[PDB]
């Protein structure tokens, strides 16, 4: 949704929506179909051997 | 098996049953204030 | 408060806003006795249940197995970076595992300079196979499931909760048993270094590549639910035109829930069989819980294949309405859908009937849970209570306040609970002849003594019959001994605790002498009574 | 290969397991037993069994390949006077040679006449009541009379003075079978 | 000076039984010669190994050809020749395992020597007059060399 | 060589003057010597391969070859391509070589198996033995009527047609040579085991049942009977098939009990499926339900016993009751319905055999409410008469 520009939607019992199509949009907007990417080290400057999750969501502190 | 066997006797070791109740360790003489520091306290301090 | 992930395993403790509290004695005297008592590397382990109970927190432990894997090859600069981070380190670098075409070293290596002290121990994995032990590929092990660490040398096998956590005979265990309690919190911490420096370097993700499968197990999914759904409303149809006939013991209500529950198990067991098999091994879900650090193989289940059934009260799901779970429902059925069974998997999502039903059971999970931690704390209070004043005289008895003896010694052994251990014996169960075979040492067989005796220790068995008598008297007596074992385990089990692991010690008496036991014997059985 | 009657001397030196030992057919080359040729006799009796039997377990494309090479095997191992090793030739004598193994052996075994009479004779006299065969199992009851001629009758030890409860329930779910096939 | 065993051996098979690790594989092998049956562990990612393969093998005990027995640090500053110069394949670890065809009555016919080298293994199965020079707990090479 | 000729002759003679109940017994300890060396085997088949040239005995003789071949296929021989070239199918290089390499994979291949049925198929087709072999057909049984393995169906047709070839066409040797052959049973053959194979590749209950009539009516063939059989033998043999059950597997127990009418020689392999199927204990179920699974089993060991096969049933009763004691009240329902079955006249034997069995283990047990008929007294009066 980010990448869209669009605020998402996430009604519980839509049952239209689903991560295949998630994923068609990622590829789309040419990013990982399973969202993963490639993170560098801030120390050694190297690449992490893994793929790295990575994106935005909505935190709260108590 | 130790602590197991240790709290069996301990249970049996009075020659009859003990359940962990103030009805059983207020009848052992085991020390008044043993027996107000159990649940009641008045009642077996007022009797020792 | 800064501290570590080892001294939270037994505090419980797991950082979501849990403060601790903080005494400082004030007499010198107070400060010493609890410095030299209630100090952790001086309580590594519990007396309950003899184990240790540091443990290796989850992080780390799913850390050092990608580290133990076999096919690990580090590069000459991390190796670097990594050998500062042992305390206990000598100062010298290792030889690298491959030297040429480039020079790189090994996890076992690196694990081998972490553990200190000469141990010998074998392990299992948690996914070691069993058929594999049977058959051939015992000591060379493909899959490399067999933990062995010989002379402070990890050999082979990859490390896991097993072999690393609060299990009995762990490595630790048995490290805090060999060498110096201090030792062992070094240990402790130059694996929290090296193993947290090494995942850094690594880096360990969880993602929806990881917990979503392919199309063609999915396929299999929906043909195994659509089989079990047919045939359970093919059991309803009989029930209801009553060709069901009732297992005696039961009525027929009872009987046709068995048989609903029944169906159910298998098919779930099935699914779970047929995701487990195609977890496609790549899974980060699979790499952790092989680690044994959190989740379950079932965990993988609900989050990938399916939920499954939910019981409330150890039964389906009750007609809350008139004889109906729900009015989104017709009355009178018995549909596994209706009554509580989730087709769905957490992937797919539910429909907001199996979520009410999933709410049913998480409820149920909770309010068990609080009902549990009152009701244990209530029983633990007064079991204290209870037996506040049972302490062991000077004289190895038990006495109370009162001064009456209950244990002549203390658990019928005066042996410390820390230190007795499991152990197996082979006097118990196996039959007469190969007692005799495994414990006689036959004195006729010249070919057996020379290979097993030297020539002296031969012509002097053979010469001093005395000494054959000592060993016949010998075999009598634990002749006699299995007949005492015999009779006090009835049960055909030879699992014992003991205060010494005496199979052990062998191994270690033979890793530091350096026997080689392919030479014969330089001993005499008269010496060995 | 170089030392070649010492290497297969040292591959069939196994004495323990008197069968054809495995992957002696792929160690087996044209050159290294053109070796063996003329190396053949040095070896030992049970190597030279062994790798008798190894070339019998060749695939039939190299036999038809260097037909031969097994040609001089055959004469070197029917030159030999190892019974056993002659056994072998004589089975073997016509395995390159037609593809079927040699059943004319009547040749130089009197052994092998008297065994053959007093066996053909043992057979000829208790022929009655011939056992089965699987392939006569296999195969319907129309071949089992061309080929094995009249099938063996059951005997009967006893009166069955009633139809079983099992082929009455058998009879039962028959008709059960015709009522859901009728839904 | 120093070679405990040396022999000519090929690659017929690798890893049959499945494909677990992915930049490590195991090979089979049956030596030309001997009967040794031997099962590697090899890095294919930096010495690629095909099926078939014709390669050369000793293990030895110190690098150099002087017979040193160096204690078995790595010290990449050394100039001291060795057979590592030549070779394209050095392998090193502990020999753990040692075991015989033996009875009580009889010896050790067929000999197998277990090597873990650190965390590679290799079986030996062979002939007991060749595999005498293997004792347990020693440093050992593998020296592998491929032919054409 | 001369003691191992007089040995074999000996064993030869022993088996053959004995017969099958010889055959369950001494051809171990004949399989162990002539099993242990492979040139000892080529010797004794070489033999016995001249023995089945001769016409009298050829089919016993060929039945002794083909349980000495299988014991050598479980002790770890290679010998089939042997036992090809002592066939007529080595006459044949391509079809030899095809054969044996097929044999020695011990599965099937498609592409080797449309070899084989174009050269069958012809005008000119080979000595039908090499079809007739029967671990040719073991394999063929094993990747056919599996429960799983879906073969891809391409050439099913060419799959069934080999199946019908072999089980159905017959030929009259003339001198060696085959002039009249039959071929009006292999459609009706392809038919049914094309039925079953649809039958194991959909493997679903009510349909299953309603096209069971049919599969009966196709179980009036033996290869299809047996077939049946070992798919019947793999379905229960599954572990936790026992989780539904209306008359304790009544489908499957059926088509035990009309496979055991149709055919009688497939009793010995009946019998060990339901040995097998009793000596297995099975966990997670109601010790009734258990209680009344083994009674059903022996209600279809009693159908056999009626059927006929009741020298090795009692026999099973017999060594069953001396080692692994079952229950008694097994005991007492086997032999009251094997009392209900069996009516004068009686033979001394059957009867020898039922005897100890009968006068042991609570007789004052066995009879409950019998009343009308009177079993073990009019067995106590036959057997009076008799001995
Ligand atoms: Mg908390």
């Amino acid at each position: 949704s980010a990448n869209k520009g669009e605020i998402g939607d996430a009604t519980p019992f839509n049952d239209a929506v689903n991560v295949q199509k998630i994923s068609n949009l990622l590829s789309d907007y040419g990013y990982h179909l399973r969202g993963n990417e490639v993170l560098y080290n801030g120390f050694t400057g190297r690449k992490i051997t893994s793929q790295i999750f990575i994106g935005p969501t909505y935190y709260q502190r108590l | 098996y130790r602590h197991l066997a240790l709290l069996c006797d301990t249970m049996t070791c009075r020659g009859h049953l003990m359940a962990i109740t103030r009805h059983g360790v207020n009848r052992q003489d085991t020390g008044p204030l043993m027996k107000c520091s159990f649940e009641e306290t008045v009642d077996v301090l007022m009797e020792a | 408060f800064r501290l570590n992930l080892s001294v939270t395993t037994p505090y419980n403790a797991d950082f979501d806003g849990d403060e601790m509290n903080l005494h400082l004695p004030q007499s010198l005297e107070t400060r010493a006795e609890i410095q030299e008592l209630a100090m952790v590397p001086r309580m590594i382990v519990t007396p309950q249940s003899n184990r240790p109970v540091m443990g290796i927190v989850q992080d780390t432990l799913t850390a050092v197995r990608k580290f133990t894997k076999r096919d690990v090859f580090l590069e000459r600069g991390e190796v670097m970076n990594l050998l500062m981070f042992l305390s206990t380190w000598d100062g010298k670098v290792p030889q690298p595992a491959i030297l040429k075409p480039r020079p790189l070293w090994t996890g076992k290596q690196i694990f081998s300079l972490i553990i200190p002290g000469h141990i010998n121990c074998i392990r299992t994995h948690s996914t070691h196979p069993d058929d594999e032990d049977s058959g051939p590929y015992k000591h060379i092990s493909p899959g490399d499931t067999k933990v062995v660490v010989e002379n402070g040398e990890l050999i082979m096998g990859i490390l896991c909760k097993k072999s690393l956590g609060t299990s009995a005979g762990s490595l630790v265990h048995i490290s805090y048993l060999e060498m110096g309690h201090d030792i062992t919190r070094l240990f402790y911490s130059n694996i929290q270094t090296v193993i947290n420096n090494w995942l850094l370097i690594e880096g360990h993700t969880i993602g929806i590549g990881d917990s979503i499968a392919d199309s063609k197990t999915y396929q299999d999914i929906q043909n195994t639910i659509k089989k079990a759904k047919q045939d359970v409303i093919e059991v309803i149809e009989k029930a209801h035109n009553n060709e069901l006939e009732p297992t005696p013991g039961n009525t027929l209500r009872q009987t046709f829930e068995n048989q609903v529950n029944r169906i159910l198990n298998d098919a779930r067991d099935k699914t779970g069989s047929s995701a487990q098999k195609s977890l496609s091994e790549y899974n980060n879900f699979k790499s952790m819980v092989v680690s044994g650090a959190k989740g379950s193989k079932i965990n993988i289940s609900q989050v990938i294949a399916v939920v499954g059934q939910q019981n409330v009260e150890g039964k389906r799901i009750p007609f809350g309405f008139k004889h109906r779970t729900l009015p989104h429902f017709i009355k009178d059925d018995y549909g596994p859908e209706s009554r509580g069974f989730v087709e769905n998997s957490y992937l797919a999502g539910l429909t907001p009937t199996e979520f009410f039903f999933h709410a049913m059971g998480g409820r149920e999970g909770l309010i068990d849970t609080a009902v549990k931690t009152a009701e244990t704390g209530y029983i633990q209070r007064r079991l204290i209570k209870s037996m506040e004043s049972v302490m062991v005289k000077y004289d190895a008895t038990v006495r109370n306040s009162i001064n009456q003896v209950v244990q002549l010694r203390y658990g019928e052994d005066g042996l410390a609970g820390e230190s007795v251990e499991f152990q197996n014996l082979a006097t118990l169960k196996p039959s007469n002849k190969a007692f005799e075979k495994k414990f006689r040492f036959d004195y006729t067989n010249e070919r057996a003594l020379r290979r097993t005796l030297q020539e002296d220790l031969v012509k002097d068995v053979l010469s001093n019959a005395h000494i054959q008598n000592e060993l016949e008297r010998e075999f009598e007596r634990m002749r006699e001994d299995r007949e005492v074992l015999r009779v006090i385990f009835p049960t055909g089990d030879s699992k014992v605790v003991l205060p010494c692991n005496l199979l052990r010690m062998i191994w270690n008496a033979q890793k530091i002498f350096h026997i080689n036991p392919r030479l014969p014997s330089d001993l005499h059985p008269i010496k060995v009574v | 290969e170089s030392d070649t009657g010492l290497w297969l001397h040292n591959k069939l030196g196994a004495t323990d397991e008197l069968w054809a030992p495995p992957s002696i057919a792929s160690l087996l080359t044209a050159a290294v037993i053109d070796n063996i040729r003329l190396c053949f006799h040095g070896l030992s009796s049970a190597v030279k069994l062994k790798l008798l039997l190894g070339t019998l377990h060749l695939p039939r494309r190299t036999v038809d390949e260097m037909k031969g090479a097994l040609m001089e095997i055959i004469q070197l191992a029917s030159l030999d006077s190892d019974p056993w090793v002659l056994m072998v030739a004589d089975i073997l004598k016509s395995f390159p040679d037609t593809g079927s193994l040699n059943l004319e052996l009547e040749e130089q075994n009197p052994n092998v006449q008297d065994i053959l009479g007093e066996l053909r004779e043992k057979v000829g006299e208790c022929e009655a009541s011939a056992m089965l065969p699987l392939e006569c199992q296999y195969l319907n009851k129309n071949a089992l009379t061309t080929l094995a001629g009249p099938l063996t009758p059951p005997v009967k030890h006893f009166q069955l003075k009633r139809k079983p409860k099992s082929a009455t329930l058998r009879a039962e779910l028959l008709q059960k079978s015709t009522e859901t096939a009728q839904q | 000076a120093g070679i405990l065993f040396e022999d000519i051996f090929d690659v017929k098979d690798i890893d049959p039984e499945g494909k677990k690790f992915d930049r490590v594989s195991r090979l089979h092998c049956e030596s030309e010669s001997f009967k040794m049956d031997l099962i590697l562990d090899v890095n294919i990612q930096i010495y690629p190994v095909d099926l078939g393969d014709k390669f050369r093998l000793v293990i030895a005990s110190t690098l150099y050809e002087d017979g040193t027995l160096d204690d078995g640090e790595y010290n990449p500053t050394d100039d001291r020749p060795s057979r590592a110069d030549q070779f394209e394949y050095v392998m090193y670890g502990k020999v753990y395992r040692i075991e015989g065809d033996e009875t009580s009555t009889e010896a050790a016919t067929r000999l197998s020597a277990y090597v873990s080298y650190g965390g590679l293994l290799m079986r030996l199965q062979g002939d007991a007059n060749n595999l005498h020079g293997f004792e347990v707990d020693s440093r050992v090479y593998l020296l592998m060399k491929k032919l054409a | 060589l001369e003691v191992f000729s007089r040995v074999l002759r000996t064993s030869l003679a022993t088996i053959l003057d004995g017969g099958e109940e010889n055959l369950e017994k001494n051809l171990p300890e004949f399989a162990k010597m002539v099993c242990h060396g492979e040139h000892t085997y080529l010797f004794a088949q070489a033999m016995m391969s001249v023995l089945a040239q001769e016409e009298q005995g050829g089919s016993a003789v060929r039945r002794i070859a083909q349980e000495v071949q299988r014991f050598a296929q479980e002790k770890g021989h290679d010998a089939s391509q042997i036992t090809l070239a002592l066939g007529t199918a080595a006459s044949y290089p391509r079809a030899c070589q095809a054969l044996g390499a097929m044999l020695s994979k011990g599965a099937l291949n498609p592409a080797d198996i449309t070899v084989l049925f174009k050269m069958f198929t012809s005008m000119d087709p080979p000595p039908v033995e090499l079809i007739r072999v029967p671990a040719f057909l073991d394999l063929f049984m094993q990747s056919l009527f599996k429960p799983g393995a879906r073969i891809n169906q391409d050439h099913k047709h060419k799959y069934i047609h080999i199946l019908a070839y072999a089980a159905s066409v017959v030929e009259t040797w003339k001198k060696n040579k085959r002039v009249s052959i039959n071929k009006d049973e292999l459609k009706s053959t392809s038919k049914a085991v094309e039925t079953v194979h649809n039958l194991c590749c959909n493997e679903n209950a009510s349909e299953l049942v309603a096209e069971l009539s049919t599969l009966y009516q196709c179980i009036r063939f033996p290869v299809v009977a047996m077939g049946v059989l070992k798919w019947v033998d793999w379905t229960v043999s599954e572990p936790r098939y026992f989780q539904l059950q209306t008359d304790h597997t009544p489908v499957h127990l059926a088509l035990l009990d009309e496979i055991s009418t149709c055919h009688q020689l497939l009793h010995p392999q009946v019998l060990q499926l339901l040995v097998k199927l009793f000596e297995t204990e099975h966990s997670q179920l109601d010790v009734m339900e258990q209680l009344e699974l083994k009674k059903t089993l022996l209600d279809r060991m009693v159908h056999l016993l009626s059927r006929g096969y009741v020298l090795p049933v009692v026999s099973y009763i017999r060594k069953c009751l001396e080692k692994l004691d079952t229950d008694i009240s097994l005991i007492r329902y086997f032999v009251t319905e094997v009392l209900d079955v069996i009516a004068p006249p009686y033979t001394s034997d059957f009867v020898q055999l039922f005897l100890p069995i009968l006068e042991n283990d609570s007789i004052a047990g066995t009879i409950k409410t019998e009343g009308e008929h009177d079993p073990v007294t009019e067995f106590i009066a036959h057997c009076k008469s008799n001995f």
